[PDB]
């Protein structure tokens, strides 16, 4: 009962919110770069899956609207992983070398990340319908789900190096430049780029190999995921603050 | 060296001491004047019409 | 032997403010109190020319007002068509420190230059379609700050060396020197009668030339810190100078001394292009402070803000006819402002 | 009317694709400050990190690092007076700053020199590479000893040799050339904030790892202001 | 008109003591950073010290460090070096500078050969007699 209706209200405001992050991220000119770009594709991502989750628990016999919906769950569910690892390989570019082409990496970047599970889940359509064919696609057929689920799980380890890579060298940094303020500013870098998303997904998959709990925590997570992200990577950026507070600086000036 | 650099100084001042002058309520009211007769063939003071505007 | 010459020098100063003080009937604020105020005055950024690399240091409009060019300092010299956005040339410079641009009125002639020290003067009207060099002057020592064009034949230089010259495009050689400043020129505006041009330097004070004759005509002071721009009003009787204290000023020839002093207190940041309308009633300042502000010449009120750069404003300039304004800024970006009936 | 129309679009269009074509170019090179009084070497260090090539007013000096282009501008033939034409360096990856060590006479006005270019309004997102120039010249000084510190810097005789400190030699040169460095050091860190960072290196009249030091230094700085976007640091 | 009248020196006897002011007209006072510069004679201009706006920060140079002491008035507009215990090496011109700019920290030209925002100078001078 109550489950529910926490579950939908939580993904509404998840929807809004990354709706109204992307608006802002389109909207201001000043605030057009690659790494907005980036951020921009991993809002629609996360957008896409939370439309995807609506549409498959609206529409839960192998007819073909379910056998879809499933297909763009597990897509939309890929993407988001594939974009954060995106995000993370950008910056790690970015940190590593100096030399960049910015309509070239923007381009191969969104092209891997929209392609790749894209690759990957039209394989495990195709396995689907060749070997079993039998009903909605919910049930899993024993290894045909590692199709989808072990290129997630090296997306989460490759950029679980590198979150570990960009702290340890940010550690140097601090080091170098030389404290209260500088631990306190590591450990706010650390915790906003910490993944947990991923460990998450690691411990959600394993725990059937306190059921109820576990459910109502996975469900809660999956549900507020989009909030989170909206929240701290959107609403507590510098920039849109800046942007924000300027343009309502001149909007007053002009009344 | 300084005493000639001295001198010039001198000698600019005062061919600068010895000019015509009017009286600055005068100096005023020529561009007042000048601002009210131009007053409505500037587009930034009086706005232009978009039909003959060349930046519509 | 210095004593007396400064003891003389003192004397003449003090004989100078004597007369200037005596000369002060009243002031601009006493007879335009009982005028009609400007009121708020709103501008609404039409085009927006956008494709300069670094930040853009200098601008100039066509005699046709449809015309203007833009310096930038990545080297780059672009004509833009403020009708259409398109953008008619695009001449690299040599030298990427670049700080002023002139356009010529016959437009067959673009004019730059910055801390080369030299003058490039580009023959824009060319059989081959390709804009070259036409010839380059190098004859002043310090950095090249500003440079209008007389006609088709003479241009008018001003440098950072405390000198200001007249250069001839047949030889390539200082017709007349003008040898007057103690500071860095910035920037010179040409009367429109074109018979006499003036001046500021870093030396908080302007200098009138006569360009036929080569001799100063008269001083201005008053400001607190280095001139930054100046401009001459469309009757050319008088002209506006902006400083770093955040201030303007307003001097005429005939008054020889301050008319109107524009500042306000919540504006700390100096000044960097001024120019004035066609009718003269609006006076268009630069800032620091990422804004352009109207100055109502009369009444020394903000008309309004120009609030839509991002970074400082540094140049500005407004048509022939009074049709637009476009001021660059630091942002790589030039915008085009007018109003609606 | 029309094919007037359609000229100037294919103009425009050229002009822009020969803008988007150059754009790489620009972005690519790093634009560098040289500064420096008379005494300092820059002359020097300009000809000799020279074999890394890939009236005038400024000179324009191109080397190759590491396959990254390099561009650095010394200032010649112009005034004394330098607070107009230093905004124009807004832009810069960094400003390379020359130091006379072995005067103590000018020091003071290299010091005064770095405080207007660090509180420099426009020089704030700027960070300074300092060049410690002739440190052969202030180790053959402080051997022989006629000319001390004390008589022109009261503090040095309080002053100690940090921990961090890495002499490479006895202790009294190393003593008295991280002193200059520790004067240097708090005075950028006197008022400025994080925005920029002075890098101090020693340099001498025959080393060739100037370069080196600039590319690292500069390397340094894309990557703080890489993070500074990404608001990390 | 931006000027400076420094006021003050002549001959003393060496560690004696000597007071001079720097007047200034023509701007706002307060508003404007002020140094203070030396020039001995055979040598190049050189800085001793600044005063800020308000006086929270002050600042001397080594060679001076401890000896001189600076007052500023904003109320009177005129800026005050006093001196005690002065050196056979301290003759020399001083000259009362002003920062090009207000409201800003940097003050790059005052230590300029042809620098515009200073005064004509004052000549102290020390020697046994
Ligand atoms: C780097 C970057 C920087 C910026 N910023 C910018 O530009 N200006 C700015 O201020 C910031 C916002 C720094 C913006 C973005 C989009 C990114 C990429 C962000 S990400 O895609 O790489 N990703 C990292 C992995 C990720 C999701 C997001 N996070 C969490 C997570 C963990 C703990 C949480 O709770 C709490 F935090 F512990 F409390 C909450 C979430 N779990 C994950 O898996």
């Amino acid at each position: 009962d109550r489950l529910a209706m926490i579950y939908t209200v939580g993904y509404s405001v998840s929807l809004a919110s990354l709706t109204v992050a992307v608006l802002i991220l389109a909207y201001f000119r000043r605030l057009h770069c690659t790494r907005n770009y980036i951020h921009m594709h991993l809002f629609l991502s996360f957008m896409l899956r939370a439309v995807s989750i609506f549409v498959k628990d609206a529409v839960l016999a192998g007819y073909a609207g379910c056998r879809v919906a499933v297909t763009f769950f597990l897509y939309f569910l890929a993407t988001n992983y594939y974009w954060i690892l995106v995000e993370g390989l950008y910056l790690h570019s970015l940190i590593f070398m100096a030399f960049f082409s910015e309509k070239k990496y923007l381009w191969g970047f969104t092209v891997f990340g929209w392609g790749l599970p894209a690759v990957f889940v039209a394989v495990w359509v195709s396995v689907r319908a060749t070997l079993a064919n039998t009903g909605c696609w919910d049930l899993s057929s024993g290894n045909k789900k590692w199709i989808i689920q072990v290129p997630i799980l090296a997306s989460i380890v490759l950029n679980f190096i590198l979150f570990i890579n960009i702290v340890r060298v940010l550690a140097t940094k601090l080091r170098e430049t030389n404290t209260r303020q500088q631990y306190r500013k590591l450990l706010k870098s650390t915790l906003v780029l910490m993944p947990l998303f991923g460990v998450h997904y690691i411990v959600f998959m394993a725990t059937p190999y306190l059921w109820q709990v576990q459910m109502h925590y996975e469900m809660l997570f999956n549900s507020f995921q989009g909030f989170f992200v909206a929240i701290i990577y959107c609403f507590c950026n510098g920039e849109v603050q800046a942007e924000i507070k300027k343009s309502w600086s001149r909007w007053t000036l002009a009344l | 060296a300084s005493i000639a650099q001295a001198r010039k100084l001198v000698e600019q001042l005062k061919m600068e001491a010895n000019i015509d002058r009017i009286k600055v309520s005068k100096a005023a009211a020529d561009l007042m004047a000048y601002c009210e007769a131009h007053a409505k063939e500037d587009p930034l003071l009086t706005p232009v019409p978009a039909s003959e505007n060349p930046f519509r | 032997e210095l004593d007396q010459l400064r003891q003389e020098a003192e004397q003449l100063k003090n004989q100078i403010r004597d007369a200037r003080k005596a000369c002060a009937d009243a002031t601009l604020s006493q007879i335009t109190n009982n005028i009609d105020p400007v009121g708020r005055i709103q501008m609404r950024t039409r085009r927006t020319l956008r494709g300069h690399l670094a930040k853009i240091y200098a601008m100039h409009w066509g005699t046709d007002s449809r015309l203007l060019v833009s310096a930038s300092q990545d080297g780059k010299l672009i004509i833009w068509d403020s009708y259409t956005t398109n953008k008619v040339h695009a001449i690299p410079l040599r030298s990427s420190w670049v700080m002023t641009c002139a356009y010529a009125p016959s437009g067959n002639y673009v004019a730059c230059g910055g801390l080369d020290n030299i003058c490039s003067i580009y023959n824009l009207k060319t059989r081959e379609g390709n804009v070259r060099v036409s010839r380059e002057l190098a004859g002043h020592t310090g950095y090249l700050s500003c440079c209008r064009f007389l006609d088709d034949n003479q241009i008018v230089t001003s440098s950072g060396d405390t000198t200001c010259a007249l250069w001839d495009i047949e030889t390539g050689q200082q017709t007349t020197t003008f040898t007057g400043h103690t500071g860095d020129v910035m920037s010179l505006s040409l009367a429109p009668d074109t018979r006499l041009f003036v001046s500021g330097a870093c030396d908080a004070s302007a200098k009138l030339w006569d360009v036929r004759e080569g001799m100063c005509r008269q001083t201005f002071t008053g400001h607190e810190s280095d001139i930054n721009a100046i401009c001459f009003f469309p009757n050319g009787n008088a002209f506006a100078t902006g400083s770093d204290d955040a201030t303007c000023r307003l001097f005429d020839l005939r008054a020889d001394q301050e008319l109107m002093t524009y500042s306000h207190d919540n504006i700390i940041c100096g000044i960097t292009s001024v120019s004035f309308s066609k009718s003269g009633r609006l006076l268009l300042a630069g800032y620091d402070d990422f804004n352009c502000n109207v100055w109502d010449a009369l009444k020394a009120d903000r008309a309004g803000v120009l609030a839509g750069h991002d970074n400082r404003v540094s140049c500005l300039g407004v048509t022939d006819d009074g049709m637009a304004v476009a001021t660059g800024s630091w942002d790589s970006f030039l915008k085009i402002w007018n109003g609606s009936s | 009317l029309s094919a007037e129309d359609k000229a100037a679009v294919e103009r425009s269009k050229m002009i822009e694709k020969q803008l988007q074509k150059d754009k790489q170019v620009y972005r690519a090179t790093h634009r560098l400050l040289l500064l420096g009084a008379d005494n300092s070497g820059k002359s020097t260090i300009v000809k000799q990190m020279r074999i890394y090539h890939v009236t005038s007013g400024i000179f324009e000096t191109k080397f190759q690092v590491d396959k990254v282009n390099f561009h650095m501008f010394d200032v010649g033939a112009q005034r004394d007076e330098r607070r107009k034409w230093i905004q124009c360096f807004n832009d810069v990856t960094a400003i390379i700053f020359v130091v006379d060590s072995s005067d103590y006479n000018r020091l003071q006005e290299a010091l005064n020199d770095f405080k207007s270019i660090w509180n420099n309004r426009w020089l704030r997102t700027i960070s300074v590479i300092l060049f410690l120039n002739k440190q052969d010249l202030l180790a053959e000084k402080v051997l022989a000893g006629k000319s001390k510190i004390e008589d022109y810097f009261p503090e040095f005789a309080r002053y100690t040799t940090p921990e961090d400190a890495t002499p490479e030699e006895d202790p009294r040169v190393t003593r008295a050339k991280y002193f200059i460095r520790d004067e240097f050091l708090r005075i950028s860190t006197a008022s400025g904030d994080g925005r920029h960072y002075c890098y101090p290196h020693f340099t001498c009249s025959v080393d060739t790892e100037n370069a080196r030091r600039i590319f690292n230094d500069c390397r340094d700085i894309i990557q703080r202001m890489h993070l500074r976007q990404y608001e990390l640091l | 008109q931006v000027q400076l009248q420094e006021s003050g020196g002549g001959l003393v006897q060496p560690g004696g003591s000597l007071r001079l002011s720097c007047a200034a007209s023509g701007f706002t006072f307060s508003n404007y950073k002020m140094n203070w510069v030396r020039q001995a004679p055979g040598k190049g201009l050189e800085w001793v010290s600044d005063i800020s706006q308000s006086g929270a920060s002050i600042s001397y140079t080594g060679s001076v460090k401890g000896r001189f002491t600076i007052s500023r008035d904003n109320a009177k507009n005129t800026l005050y070096l006093q001196m005690n215990s002065l050196k056979p090496e301290d003759t020399a011109v001083y000259y009362c500078a002003r920062c090009p700019a207000p409201f800003t920290r940097d003050c790059f030209d005052v230590t300029s050969t042809t620098y515009a925002y200073r005064g004509q100078g004052t000549q102290v001078t020390v020697s046994s007699h």
